[PDB]
């Protein structure tokens, strides 16, 4: 139960799609909230919306 | 723009520790430069002022 805090890269548009993978693996109350919010913002501003 | 002297020396001795490189998160153009940022902001706020 060790929190994990992602990081990433913007301009790299194949880690935000790699990155839809572990937050629908991983269960999201892990990692932290500074990281996850702004890798669940990058693919919505970038992939999604 | 701005920071002291020694913390480009506080700042050059841990990049190669810790990798924070793209995280400015911008697309580069040719004739950007911060130099100019700084500078448009003075000649927008002292050119109302005055």
């Amino acid at each position: 139960q060790r929190t994990m805090s992602l990081d990433f890269v913007t301009t790299n548009y194949m880690s935000l799609i790699s990155g839809m993978w572990l937050l629908t693996v991983v269960p999201n109350d892990m990692f932290i909230r500074e990281s996850l919010v702004a890798c669940q913002l990058a693919i919505i501003n970038t992939i999604i919306y | 723009l701005v920071s002291t002297e020694a913390q480009i020396q506080k700042m050059s001795q841990d990049l190669q520790l810790e990798a924070l490189t793209i995280q400015s998160e911008t697309q580069f153009l040719t004739g950007i430069n911060s130099q100019a940022a700084n500078d448009c902001f003075k000649t927008l706020i002292a050119a109302m002022l005055s």
